[PDB]
């Protein structure tokens, strides 16, 4: 806040600015595809 | 309207010990000189 006051009028304590803290947590977006060894070995696509 | 000093900052670092009381003040003035040179329009509030 910014106060106005006057000539010869005492000055009140203005409220100090506030600070906010955003906690951006990290979280693992994992992929766990259980492919069989059958597909990898049999196919010529190299499915990995 | 501003003053020649403009904005003055007095970093009060003596009076309340353990406290920096920053005192920053600017002398500001504002008046409608020649009101014929400004026009207002109050649109419907809706």
């Amino acid at each position: 806040t910014v106060n106005h006051g006057e000539e010869g009028k005492t000055r009140e304590q203005t409220s100090t600015p506030q600070i906010n803290e955003v906690s951006i947590k990290l979280y693992p977006v994992y992929a766990y595809p259980r492919t069989t060894q059958e597909i990898v070995d049999f196919s010529d696509v190299d499915i990995l | 309207v501003d003053h020649e000093t403009g904005v003055r900052t007095r970093p009060d670092n003596l009076t309340e010990p353990g406290f920096i009381k920053i005192f920053t003040q600017k002398y500001l003035g504002g008046g409608v000189v020649d009101s014929n040179a400004i026009k207002i329009l109050e649109l419907p509030q809706d």
